């Protein structure tokens, strides 16, 4: 299925994933398209951050769902 | 905290939104963990009931224009289909939208 991951820039990244896919794998997929290190990748869904050791089904992420990717800018 | 005002919350009882009667307050604790903590604390017992992690665009705080009172606000989550309803306990509406604006600012930054 396809999901819509919106970044801080408002960019809606369409990613191909499955309900049984782990969040950590999603981060890896995003790192292939964008190249941003997964360690600084923060996925949010319903006011809750997605853990790497969880699946899409755990967060009940259905088809065509809106995910959010926020980069932690600690240094400034 | 960044933003702290008196407002009542509502709970989804079965299939009907039921407003709370307890005198609680809404406070936004922006910790260095980069987690915008949107929490609801009751002033009666001083107990914190709600405590979520708000992030930009994910949680859209907006007001309900389809309400005669006009003091009804809703935290619409673009993900998870979650919706939290709150009602301003402010005596005047001269700072209603003002509170919301400050909230939205902190929630998205």
């Amino acid at each position: 299925m396809q999901i819509f991951v919106k970044t801080l820039t408002g960019k809606t990244i369409t990613l191909e994933v499955e309900p049984s896919d782990t969040i950590e794998n999603v981060k890896a997929k995003i790192q292939d398209k964008e190249g941003i290190p997964p360690d600084q990748q923060r996925l949010i869904f319903a006011g809750k951050q997605l853990e790497d050791g969880r699946t899409l089904s755990d967060y009940n992420i259905q088809k065509e769902s809106t995910l959010h990717l926020v980069l932690r800018l600690r240094g400034g | 905290y960044l933003v702290e005002f008196r407002a009542g919350k509502m709970s989804l009882k079965g299939t009907t939104v039921t407003p709370d009667k307890r005198k609680g307050l809404v406070y936004i604790q922006q910790t260095d963990d980069s987690l915008i903590h949107f929490c609801w604390k009751d002033r009666t017992s001083g107990t914190v009931e709600d405590d979520l992690i708000i992030f930009p665009d994910d949680c859209e705080f907006k007001r309900v224009p389809q309400c005669p009172s006009g003091r009804v606000y809703v935290l619409k989550f673009k993900a998870g289909s979650k919706r939290l309803f709150f009602w301003m306990q402010e005596p005047k509406t001269d700072q209603d939208e003002e509170h919301c604006r400050k909230v939205n600012e902190c929630l998205n930054n």
